[PDB]
C-alpha cells in the first residue's frame, strides 16, 4: 500500500500512496529551550517538533535533522515520524507499508540506517527506497524524458529512456534553494540589512517564495535595476520592520544559472543539463531536450520556465523545438510519483522485508535496489 | 576450558534501573586492536550510537592494554537483550558474551 | 498461395507468391535490456523484435541472429519467423507451403538445421531450399548463362549451360553490402567521428545508400577530392547532429572493386566474374560474357554496371562484345525471383515433404538438390 | 636525432634522443585565477603552466590543453612547449628536428595542425609525426607480432607482421588511465565523499597510483569486500582529512577489463585484443599471442600481466602458449621508442622538411608517412 514522506529540507511532507495530495505538511524543525529558566506553571516542554516550532520560533533553537540530504541526529527523524504517522495521517505504521524517497548518488549509511529503523522502531511487513527523478517521472505521466530533480536539499539530474536507467549519466549538481537563501542572507548584509539568526532565516526564503521572480534576462534587469521604480517592493515582517528590495531579490534565483556568485566552478543548470543529455547515447537525445521536466521547492517562482527554454534552445540544436513542461504543484510531484509507484501490484512484492533484514542483514538494500 | 583470546578481562553482566547509566568494559593486551559491539548475533551497536549509547576507546602504556567501553544511559525497554563483545588481534579473532537489561 | 521469406544478414523479407512487393520487411534483429530497470508500470519486456528495436535501439543492446550466412543462435530466429507469419502477414504455415533462399558452399548445418526448424516447429506438408544464381536466371528469362549474386550475405558466383551444372566452376566471393558498411565505419574514425554502436552502425548504412554514389572513375575523383566543393554534403541524424562527408562516401563503394582496402588477398567483384569464365570452357565462354547479370543490396549505386563493362571489357577477351544488364530494384530482385519460382505448378511437386525428412534424414537436400 | 615529446593525458614528458631519461617531467595543466583579486602589489599572474600551477592549485583553475588524445585550445600547448624548449630543456628548436608520439587512427585535424603549430610557431629544418606501436615493436626488438600500447591518456591495438600493416586490424580502445580516475571519483560519491574540483581530482588519482592494485579475480575479492578489513587503508589529503576506501580501489581497474561499469558496449581489454588477433592472418596467430607487449601509465599497477595471461590463456586457442612480457619502467617505455626511433640514420631522411610544408602543403602528411 505505501506510507509516503517526502524528506526534504525544511519541510516534511507525509501521506497516502495513491493519494493527490498529502495529509500531513509541516517544517523538519526541532526546537529546543536555547534559554534556561526556572519559573512556576510551565512543564518546560524541552522538545518542540514541527509547526508548534514555527510559532514560538524566537527562543527556540531551531535544528534541521537532516543535513545535505545527510541526517545529524536520528531520533529527531524518528520524532518528525511519529508527528506524521499519528498528528495528521491518523494512521498505524502497522496498516500499510511504507516508501520513502531518497536522492541519486546518496551516501550508503543513510539507506542502511533509514531501512534499519524502519524495519526495527516501525514494524512494517515491507519497505522499499525510491530515486526521486523516478517518481517525477511518473506525476507527469511520460515514459521518457530527462528529469530535472531540485528540491530543497540537491538538485540532482536522472535522464530516462523508455524507462531503463543510466547510472553513469546521472549528475549529482550542488545548487539548491537552501543555498539560493543562504546566498540571499549573505547579499543582503551589504545594503544595511543583517539577518544572523535562523529564526529570521526562515523569512527572506519567505520573501523569495512571493516576491521573486525569474528574469528573462539576468543581465538586462540588473543593468535597469539602476534606476528601479517598479522593480523594488515592500515585505511585512515579525520583527516590525518594513525591507525594501530590487535586483537583489531576481539576482538570488540566478545563482542556479550562474554558479560564480556562489564561489563553485562547476557550471549553471542549463550547462549540466546539456551535460547529462551528452554523457547520453545519441540515439536517445532527440527526445530528451523536449521531454525536460521541472520540479521541487525552488522551481515554484514563474518565469524559470521561460528562461531555460531559450537558454535550452540557444545552447542546443535548432533542429528539435524544445518543449519544457513544469505544471503547477510541482512541488508537491515529488510525493506524488511515490504515491503511485507504490500503488501498482508488481512493486508490493519489490518491497524489502522484515524477515529479509534480519535472516539475510543490511548489505542487502544495495543488493535489492538501485 | 576454551582457548585463550585477546580479551584479558570479558565483559559482565549488568543490571540497571530506568534512567540510570551502565557501562561495560573489556580489556585487551598487545597495530591497535579493533573491537566491534553486536547484540544478538549479527546486529551491531556501532551503527546504533546516539543518545542512548556510546562508545569509548582508551591506552594504558604502562600495561601495554586497551580498554574498551560500551556507554549506555537513559537507557530503555527496547534496549533490553543479549549483547555480543568482539576484539580482533593482529592474527587471531575472539568472542564474549553478556546481557543488558532495562526494567520500568 | 505461397510465403516466401528472405533471411540471412541485417534484413528479414516476409511475403505473398503474387505480389512482386513484399508485405513485410524489417531488419533481422533482436533487443534485449543492457541496462536493468528500476521503475513500476513497465511490462518490462525482456526481448524486443523488428522494428520496435529501432525505436529503443539506444537502451536494447542489438544482437544479429544470423553472422555471415551462418546463424549463431537458433531460437531468435524463431522469433523472428513467427514475428513474419503472425504480426505483418497475417497468414498460417500450415495454408502454404514456405520457400527459402540460400547462398552457394554455405555450410550443411545452416541446410539441415533450417529444414529441421520448418519441419518440427512450423509444422508444413513441404518445403524447398533454393538458391539465388538460379533463381535470379529464371526472372532474367535466360536458360544459359553466367549468373553474377552479389547481395545481403556473401557475393556468388554460378554459370550454367542449357540447365547443366559445373560445380568446380562455382566460386564464392567474400564480398557485401554488409562488409561495405563495416568498411564505412571503420574510414570515418580517421576523420575523427567514431560509431562503434550497432544502433549507429545502421546510420552509416543509412549514409551510403543514397548519399554515395559510383564515380565513373575512383581515381580521378580522388585526386580532385583534395578541394572538394560539391563532394561534400550534410547529412542529419536522429541526434540532430551534423556529419559532412566527401571523397569518403565514394571509395566505400569502391573496396568491393579493390579490396585491398579491406585487408583480403582476395582480387575484386570484377576479377573474380573472370576467374569464373575462366574455369569454364572456351566454347560456352561467348554468351557468358553478354549474360552478366547483377542483383543484390550492394549493386543499388548508379554507374556500377558502367565499370563493369568498361573493366570486364578490357581485362576479358575482345572476341565477343560485353553487355551487363543492371535494371532498377535490383535489392529486391533475389526475393522477387524466389515468389515467381514458387507460382509454377511444376515447382510444388519438386518441394522436401516432411515425411521425406522423418523418413531418410537431413542428408537427403545435397541428394534431391544440387 | 634531436628531442622527443610525449603528449599523453595528464603528464607531459620532454627530453633529449638518446637519452634514457627525460629532463622535463611537469603535467600539461594551466591554471587560471577563478576569483579576481583585491590586492594591491601583486602582478596578477592571470596564466600558470607547469607544476608552478600545482602549488597555487586551490585558487587557480585547472584546464586540460589535451581531452581524449584532442588538444581543444591550441595556444595554451604553445606556452607548454615554450616552457619545455626553454626552461628545462633549455635548447633551440631551430638546432634540432622535432619528434612528436602520436595513437594510431588519430583524426586528421590533430596531425595537420601539430605540423603546421612546429613548422609557422618554432621554426625547424624538419619534424616527423611517429606511430606509438611501431616504436614500441623497435624498442621491444622485435619484426613481427601485436603491440599493445596503453597510454595515460588513450588505449590502442596495432598488429604488424614482417614490416607489413593491417589498418583494419588496427582497434581504437576508449579506455585511458585518466578515465580510471574519472570512473573512481564517480564511485567515491555513493560512500559518502565527494570531489568536483580538478584540483582534488588528481589526489583520487594519487590515491588509485599506490593505493590501488589488481586482483587476480575481481569477482572473489568483491565478494569478501563484505567483511573488510585488510582491504579497506587510510589515505592523507593536503588538508589534513582522512579517506578510506575498500573493495571501491580494487574495482576501479577492473573496468578496463569490463566497461560495462562505464556504460559501453565495447568489450574489455582482453577482449579486444582476442579481435585484433581474429583479423589477422592465422599463420601470423602463433607469434601474435607470445609476443603482446604492454606499455603506458595505466598498465603500471601489479597483476595485470597475470590476469591478462589467463584471460588471454581461456579466450585464445590452446595452439600456442600465451606470453606476456611487462617490463617495469613501462610508463616511460613509449618516449624511449621515439629516442631510439630517431637515432637510426634511415630515419632522418624520412623527416618531414620545413621546406616540403610551404611547398606542397599540410595534406602532404599521409602521402609522406603511413
Amino acid at each position: 500500500a505505501a506510507l509516503v514522506i517526502d524528506n526534504g529540507s525544511g519541510m516534511c511532507k507525509a501521506g497516502f500512496a495513491g493519494d493527490d495530495a498529502p495529509r500531513a505538511v509541516f517544517p523538519s524543525i526541532v526546537g529546543r529551550p536555547r534559554h534556561q529558566g526556572v519559573m512556576v506553571g510551565m512543564g518546560q516542554k524541552d522538545s518542540y517538533v514541527g509547526d508548534e516550532a514555527q510559532s514560538k520560533r524566537g527562543i527556540l533553537t531551531l535544528k534541521y535533522p537532516i543535513e545535505h540530504g545527510i541526517v545529524t541526529n536520528w531520533d529527531d527523524m524518528e520524532k518528525i515520524w511519529h508527528h506524521t504517522f499519528y498528528n495528521e495521517l491518523r494512521v498505524a505504521p502497522e496498516e500499510h507499508p511504507v516508501l520513502l524517497t531518497e536522492a541519486p548518488l546518496n551516501p550508503k549509511a543513510n539507506r542502511e540506517k533509514m531501512t534499519q529503523i524502519m524495519f526495527e522502531t516501525f514494524n512494517t511487513p515491507a519497505m522499499y527506497v525510491a530515486i526521486q527523478a523516478v517518481l517525477s517521472l511518473y506525476a507527469s505521466g511520460r515514459t521518457t524524458g530527462i528529469v530535472m530533480d531540485s528540491g530543497d536539499g540537491v538538485t540532482h539530474t536522472v535522464p530516462i529512456y523508455e524507462g531503463y536507467a543510466l547510472p553513469h549519466a546521472i549528475l549529482r549538481l550542488d545548487l539548491a534553494g537552501r543555498d539560493l537563501t543562504d546566498y540571499l542572507m549573505k547579499i543582503l548584509t551589504e545594503r544595511g540589512y543583517s539577518f544572523t539568526t535562523t529564526a529570521e532565516r526562515e523569512i527572506v526564503r519567505d520573501i523569495k517564495e512571493k516576491l521573486c521572480y525569474v528574469a528573462l534576462d539576468f543581465e538586462q534587469e540588473m543593468a535597469t535595476a539602476a534606476s528601479s521604480s517598479s522593480l523594488e517592493k515592500s515585505y511585512e515582517l515579525p520583527d516590525g520592520q518594513v525591507i525594501t528590495i530590487g535586483n537583489e531579490r531576481f539576482r538570488c534565483p540566478e545563482a542556479l544559472f550562474q554558479p560564480s556568485f556562489l564561489g563553485m566552478e562547476s557550471c549553471g543548470i542549463h550547462e549540466t543539463t546539456f551535460n547529462s543529455i551528452m554523457k547520453c547515447d545519441v540515439d536517445i537525445r532527440k527526445d530528451l531536450y523536449a521531454n525536460t521536466v521541472l520540479s521541487g521547492g525552488t522551481t515554484m517562482y514563474p518565469g524559470i520556465a521561460d528562461r531555460m527554454q531559450k537558454e535550452i534552445t540557444a545552447l542546443a540544436p535548432s533542429t528539435m523545438k524544445i518543449k519544457i513542461i513544469a505544471p503547477p504543484e510541482r512541488k508537491y510531484s515529488v510525493w506524488i510519483g511515490g504515491s503511485i509507484l507504490a500503488s501498482l501490484s508488481t512493486f508490493q512484492q519489490m518491497w524489502i522485508s522484515k524477515q529479509e533484514y534480519d535472516e539475510s542483514g543490511p548489505s542487502i538494500v544495495h543488493r535489492k535496489c538501485f | 576450558d576454551d582457548p585463550i583470546g585477546l580479551f584479558v578481562m570479558r565483559p559482565q553482566d549488568g543490571e540497571v534501573t530506568v534512567g540510570g547509566s551502565i557501562t561495560f568494559s573489556a580489556r585487551v593486551a598487545g597495530k591497535p586492536p579493533v573491537v566491534k559491539w553486536f547484540k544478538g548475533k549479527w546486529v551491531d551497536l556501532s551503527s546504533k550510537v546516539g543518545q542512548h549509547l556510546q562508545l569509548h576507546d582508551s591506552y594504558d602504556r604502562a600495561s601495554k592494554v586497551y580498554l574498551f567501553e560500551l556507554h549506555i544511559t537513559d537507557a530503555q525497554p527496547a534496549f533490553t537483550g543479549s549483547y555480543r563483545c568482539e576484539v580482533s588481534t593482529k592474527d587471531k579473532f575472539d568472542c564474549s558474551n553478556f546481557n543488558l537489561t532495562v526494567h520500568e
